[PDB]
C-alpha cells in the first residue's frame, strides 16, 4: 500500500529526518495506521468536512494505511467519500475501518475515538485553526475556508512529527493551537475577522499553478461569494511525483496540464477563469497591457519571482515552501515597504554550477573536470564514472551505462536515482517540501488574495512564516526592511515612476 | 528574451543610455566605434581599429536591452551587413553582460550584485570592447 | 509684327522677322545666337521683343 | 594731359569701335577740347548743379582737355569749383577757358554759347532727363537728381558717339531726348510723377560698390531729405583703373576700401550708413538674420547675383552694364514675375575655361595643357610664357616676371588688366566687359531711382527689366518684358524656396 | 570654403527630407556596404564598405555637404573614417595628383561644377533632376566600389 510516488515522499523526507535511510523510512510508513475520526458535528458543516477533505488528501500522500473512522451513522456516509478520496490519490491505499491498530489518530468534530495512540483533535471557526492534543476543538459554521484547511496542516504536520520524532529534534507536537489565519496571531474572542461572502477578485492572476497553488486553488474552491476575473498561468504538466504534494493532483490527473487542472478546481465558483498554459513572460507578452491588479505569485525560483516585480503589478502576494520554512509575502511598489526583488537581493558571491555539481559527484575537486565535460558536452571517461561511483558510495555497475555519455547527461539521471542506490545518504539539492508546507502555504496565499480585494487593513509585515516541523511558533509575523543597497528596483525613479503612472500616488 | 519589465521602464533607460552615448559620438569614432542603427531594445554598433591599414571592420555587434536593467544586456556578435550572428572563427566572459551571468559558470556572480554601479551599461560595453580587441 | 530691337522698334518662319529685324536695326554685328525672341510677356498687328540676355558687369 | 589710367578706358573704347587702334585712339583724343558751358539758370538750382557735377566727372575720366565755360558772371564760382573737381580726377587734364578751340559742348541752363563745334544742350526738370541738339532746355527746380545726373550720362555718350562717330554703325547723335526716369516713357505735360525728396528707403541693402555702384551713391547724395538704413557691402578697394569708370572714385581714393568710400560719400546726407567691408556670403553669414526687406544689386557676375536671390529678399533692384546695353531688372520672389536668377538661367551647355582661355592666348590647341595649369594653380614654365607671346604678337620681356606665378595670375594680370593689349596696340582684345563711364553712371543711376521709387510705395514696372543702349539714338521703348523661367529649374518654381519667402513676409 | 547664403530654411527642410527619404531604406544600403554614420545639417557623413570582400575593409568615408542645397550641388568630400579630414587619392582604396584631395567627376558634385574644366555645364541645367541628391551621389559610391 505504498503510493507509486513514494521515492518523491522519501525524497522529502530524507531532508528533515536525522540518520535518513532508505529501508527504514519505507518499513517505518508501512508499521503505521493512521487514523482519521470524525462525528456528526463534523460532517454536518462546510468547515468540519473542509478539515476532513484535506487531511485526507494530505495523509493520502505518505501512509500506505489509513483508518477512516466514523464515529456514529451520520458519519457513515462522509466515510465511503473519504475512502474513495484516499484511493483516488493511491489505488493501492489500506483502509482500516477499526482504530484496534491505529499509531496516531486525528479527530475532527466532538466525539472522543478513544485510542491508546497519540491523538490530535482538530477544528475551526472562521479565519481560527484549531488543534488540540487533550480535548475536541469542533468545527464552526462559517463558509470560510482558511481556518479548517490550515487546521489539516498543523494535523498531518502532527501526525509526522509524533511517527518520526526519534529521527527530529525539537520537534514536539504542538499540545494547542488557536491560530487566526486573518491575523496570524493566537485567536481572541473580541478579536475575530470578517465573514462575508461578499468579495470580488477584481482582475487577479495566479502565477505558478504546482503544489503551492494547489493549496490556495483548494481553498478559493471553498470560498463562497467569491466573484471576479482570475487568471491561471502555468506551461507545464502534472508528474507522477507531484502528487506527493499537489493537494488536487490525483492518479487520474497525471499527464494534465496544470493550466486545465486549475480551471475545473475552480469550476463552481463564480470566478470567470481565464487559463494559460504559458510561462508568465509569454502571459504578459500576449497581454500587452502591464496594467496587474493583483498578482499572487506560486513559483520555485527567485528569478522567476523577481521577473513577476519587473511588470510592476500593482499588490502581489508571494507564497513560498523552503527548507526551514513556508510563507507569504506581500509587496506594493510604492508604500515605503519591502519589494519582491528585495526578497532575493543577493548579498554575496556564491558556488558556480559546476562545483556545486561536482560536491554532489563526491569529487570536490574535479570542478575543473565538472565544468570543461559541462562546457565540452564530451562523453564521460570509464575512469571518471568509477571515480565517481566510488565517491558516491554505490556499485559501479548501475553507473556503468553512462559511461561515455554527456556529463550532463549522467547528472540528469543518476541524481535526479543515487538517492536510492545509496539507502537515502545522498541527499539531492534541490528541497522537497512535504504536502502538509505546500497546502498550508496555499491556503495563506488565498487568504491573502481575498484579504486584500476584500480591503481588510493590511499586515502589518511584509511576510508570515511557519516552520510545521517545531511546534508553532509564537510570533509568525516577520519584518523584512526595504533593501538599502541602492541597488534594488524599487529604488529606482525609473521604475517608481512607470508604477505611478500606472496606478498613482 | 522576452520582454516582461514594464516597457516604459527599459525605453526609458535605453533611450537615457543614448542620449548619453550622443554627445561622444565625435570622441568614440576616434577610437574605431561607430553606432549605426538604435531602436529600442537594440543598438548596433560596428568596430575598426583606427592604425590598422587598410582600415577593416574587426568586429559588429548588436546590445540588446530587454528587459533592461533588472536584467543586463546581452552581446552579440553580428556580420555588419547581415547583421546575423557569427561563428568565432570570424559572448564577453564578464559581469555586466547578460551571456555571462546566464553561463552556469557563473552562476555565483549574480547581476543584482552589480546592477547600477556602472557594469552593464552601454559605455562600459563599448570601452571593454575597444580596449580588449586592439 | 512690331519688333523692338535693343529699344528700338521695325516694322517686318520666325527667324524670317528677326533678320530682316536685325537688318533693318543695323543690329547685325551680334550673333543671332546671343539674341532673344520673345512676345509682350517675355516668352522665349502684335509687338514682339528682339532683346538681348540681362548682364554681367556692374563693378 | 591724358590720364594715368587711359588704357582702361581705351579697353572700354576698344569692345564699341571699329578697326580700333590704339594709338589711332590716343590721338584722337588728344585732338579734342570737350566742353562743358553753363548759366546762371544752371547753377542756380539743384538740377543744374548735378548735371554739370556729372558731366565733369564723365568727361574727366577720358578726355585730356576740357573747356569750362561759365557764360555769365554768376557761373563764375561754379566754373572754378569745375575745374577743381575734374582735375581731382586728371591732375594733369588740360582746362581751357575759351570756347573757339571746344571740338564738340554740352550746355546746361537757359544760354546758347554759340561755338563752332557739335553742341547738345542738357538738362531736366525733376524725373525728366533732357537733351536737345537745337535748343537750350534748362534745370528744374527739383531736389530729384535723377533727370539731371540721366541727363549728363546721354549729354557724354552723344559727346563719345559725335567724336567717335566714324567707327560706330547705326550710332547717330540724338537730336532729343524727353525721358522720364519715373514711367521709362517720354515724358508727359500731365504725369510729373511725384518729386517730394524727403521719403525713407527702409532697411536697404547695396550689394557690390563699383561703378554701377558710383553712379547710384552719386543719386543718393543728391536728394535731401532722404532717410533711411543703407547697408553697402563690398570687400575690395578701389584701384587706379578703376577711375576709368567710378564716378565719385578720384586720385585721392586709390587705394581706399570702397565700403569707406561709399561711407565718405554719403557723410552728408540723413542716411543711415552701415558699412560692410565684406562679401555678401560673409555678410549674411555675420548678419545671421535673412530680412532683407530691399536689396539692390550691382554686381560682376551672374553667380554672384543669383546667389543673392538665394536669399530671399522680398524685393531686388538689378543693374547691368553689357557690351551694346544697361539696364535694371526688378525681382519679387513669388509675384508671378521673373526672379533675379530666371535672369541668368543657362541656356545650355558651353565652353569651358580651359578652352577659352587657350583661344585667347593665341594657342587653341594647349587645351590640355592650359587644364592641367588651372587646376593645380602652378608657375606658367618659361616655355608657356615664351608660346604665348608669340601666338599673341607681343615682346616675350614684359611678360617674363610672370614666368612661375599662377597662370591665373598671369592671365588675369598680363591679359585682363590690359597689358598684351598695350603691346599689340589694342589689337588683342581683352574677353573682360569693361563698360564706359557713362554706361556705368545711368545704370547706377536707374538702380538708386528703383529703390527711392520702390521705398516711396509707387506701382512697379509693367515689365521686369529696363534697357537702355547709350551707344545708339535712345530707343523709342525702353522695357523689356521677362517671362518667369518655365524649365522647372529656378528656384522660383522651388515649393521649399517660396515657402522660405512667405515666411519672412 | 562655402557659406550658408540660401535661406537656411530652404537647404535644412531639403537635407531634413533627403536624409528622410534614406531612412527607410538604410537596410538595403548596408546590404551593400553603406553606413549613415552622422547626419547633422549640412553634413551627412558615410562609411563604405565591400559586402563581396573578406575580410571586410573601410574602402571610402565621404563628408557630403549640402551648403546653399539645392541652388549650388553638394560636396563630396572622401575624408578618413576616424579623423574626418580629407585624403589624397594615394590613401583612397568618376574619381579624379595622387597627392591631391580626389572628387567626383560628375553632373550634380560641386567639385565637377567649380572645375575650370566643366564651368561650360552649369548645375542649373541639371537642378531638379535627380543628379545631386543624396541617393544619387550613394548609387555612384556603390557602384564604384564594386
Ligand atoms: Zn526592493
Ligand atoms: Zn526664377
Amino acid at each position: 500500500a505504498l503510493a507509486n510516488f513514494i521515492d518523491r515522499a522519501a525524497t522529502a523526507a530524507s531532508q528533515v529526518l536525522t540518520d535518513f535511510h532508505l529501508g527504514d523510512f519505507k518499513a517505518a510508513l508501512e508499521k503505521q495506521v493512521v487514523a482519521v475520526a470524525f462525528d456528526d458535528q463534523a460532517i454536518s458543516c462546510a468547515e468540519g468536512q473542509a478539515t476532513l477533505d484535506l487531511a485526507v488528501r494530505l495523509l493520502a500522500r505518505l501512509y500506505p494505511v489509513l483508518a477512516i473512522l466514523p464515529l456514529d451513522s451520520a458519519a457513515s456516509s462522509q466515510a465511503q467519500a473519504l475512502e474513495r478520496l484516499a484511493k483516488s490519490i493511491n489505488r493501492k491505499i489500506g483502509i482500516r475501518r477499526s482504530g484496534k491498530s491505529a499509531t496516531v489518530c486525528l479527530v475532527a468534530g466532538a466525539t472522543r475515538p478513544s485510542l491508546r495512540c497519540p491523538t490530535f483533535f482538530i477544528g475551526s471557526d472562521g479565519w481560527a485553526a484549531k488543534l488540540s492534543r487533550t480535548d475536541p476543538v469542533g468545527s464552526g459554521s462559517s463558509l470560510l475556508p482558511y481556518g479548517a484547511g490550515a487546521a489539516s496542516c498543523f494535523g498531518a504536520a502532527n501526525v509526522f512529527r509524533t511517527i518520526f520524532a526519534a529521527q527530529l529534534t525539537g520537534a514536539e507536537s504542538d499540545e494547542n493551537i488557536d491560530l487566526s489565519l486573518y491575523s496570524y496571531n493566537k485567536s481572541r474572542a473580541g478579536d475575530a475577522g470578517p465573514i462575508d461572502p461578499a468579495v470580488d477578485l477584481g482582475e487577479t492572476h495566479l502565477v505558478g499553478l504546482g503544489a503551492i497553488a494547489h493549496g490556495a486553488l483548494w481553498a478559493l474552491a471553498r470560498q463562497s461569494g467569491l466573484s471576479g476575473r482570475l487568471h491561471v498561468v502555468d506551461h507545464e504538466a502534472v508528474e507522477l511525483s507531484n502528487l506527493q504534494r499537489y493537494v488536487l493532483a490525483g492518479q487520474a490527473e497525471i499527464g494534465m496540464s496544470k493550466a486545465v487542472l486549475a480551471t475545473t478546481a475552480l469550476r463552481s465558483t463564480a470566478l470567470e477563469v481565464e487559463a494559460h498554459p504559458l510561462k508568465w513572460a509569454e502571459h504578459v507578452a500576449r497581454r500587452g497591457d502591464w496594467i496587474f491588479d493583483r498578482v499572487g505569485v506560486a513559483l520555485d525560483t527567485a528569478a522567476d519571482r523577481v521577473a513577476v516585480q519587473g511588470a510592476l503589478p500593482r499588490w502581489i502576494a508571494n507564497a513560498w515552501t523552503q527548507e526551514h520554512d513556508l510563507g507569504i509575502s506581500r509587496h506594493g511598489f510604492d508604500d515605503g515597504q519591502a519589494c519582491l526583488c528585495c526578497m532575493y537581493m543577493p548579498s554575496g558571491k556564491s558556488k558556480d554550477e559546476h562545483q556545486l555539481v561536482a560536491e554532489e559527484l563526491g569529487i570536490p575537486e574535479a570542478h575543473e573536470q565538472v565544468k570543461a565535460l559541462l562546457q565540452t558536452n564530451a562523453g564521460v571517461p570509464n575512469d571518471f564514472v568509477v571515480r565517481v561511483a566510488t565517491a558516491m558510495g554505490v556499485p559501479f555497475e548501475p553507473l556503468a551505462p553512462f559511461v561515455g555519455q554527456p556529463l550532463r547527461s549522467f547528472y540528469q539521471q543518476a541524481i535526479c536515482l543515487v538517492f536510492q542506490l545509496s539507502d537515502g545518504s545522498r541527499l539531492v539539492r534541490t528541497v522537497v517540501p512535504m504536502a502538509f508546507q505546500s497546502a498550508l502555504a496555499g491556503i495563506m496565499l488565498a487568504a491573502e488574495l481575498v484579504k486584500h480585494s476584500a480591503g481588510f487593513p493590511m499586515s502589518p509585515t511584509t511576510s508570515t512564516r511557519v516552520n510545521l516541523l517545531r511546534p508553532l511558533g509564537s510570533h509568525l509575523h516577520d519584518p523584512k526592511a526595504k533593501d538599502s543597497s541602492g541597488r534594488c528596483i524599487c529604488s529606482d525613479e525609473d521604475f517608481i515612476s512607470a508604477y505611478r503612472r500606472k496606478y498613482g500616488n | 528574451e522576452l520582454q516582461t519589465v514594464d516597457p516604459e521602464v527599459s525605453r526609458a533607460k535605453f533611450d537615457r543610455e543614448i542620449s548619453r552615448f550622443r554627445p561622444y559620438a565625435d570622441a568614440y569614432r576616434m577610437q574605431g566605434c561607430f553606432l549605426i542603427e538604435e531602436s529600442f531594445p537594440s543598438a548596433f554598433f560596428i568596430f575598426a581599429s583606427p592604425k590598422v591599414k587598410p582600415r577593416v571592420i574587426g568586429a559588429a555587434i548588436e546590445i540588446d536591452f530587454t528587459n533592461y536593467d533588472l536584467r543586463p544586456p546581452s552581446v552579440v556578435f553580428v556580420d555588419p551587413f547581415t547583421r546575423q550572428p557569427i561563428a568565432r572563427k570570424d559572448f564577453l566572459c564578464m559581469a555586466g553582460v547578460r551571456e555571462y551571468h546566464d553561463n552556469p559558470a557563473h552562476s555565483g556572480d549574480p547581476w543584482l550584485l552589480h546592477r547600477g554601479s556602472g557594469e552593464g551599461c552601454l559605455a562600459f560595453i563599448l570601452d571593454k570592447i575597444i580596449k580588449y580587441g586592439t | 509684327i512690331i519688333v523692338v530691337v535693343n529699344g528700338q522698334p521695325t516694322q517686318v518662319p520666325l527667324h524670317v522677322v528677326r533678320t530682316k529685324a536685325l537688318e533693318n536695326t543695323q543690329n547685325v554685328a551680334q550673333p543671332p545666337d546671343n539674341w532673344e525672341f520673345k512676345d509682350e510677356a517675355g516668352n522665349l498687328t502684335v509687338t514682339l521683343f528682339l532683346s538681348l540676355k540681362a548682364g554681367v558687369a556692374g563693378a
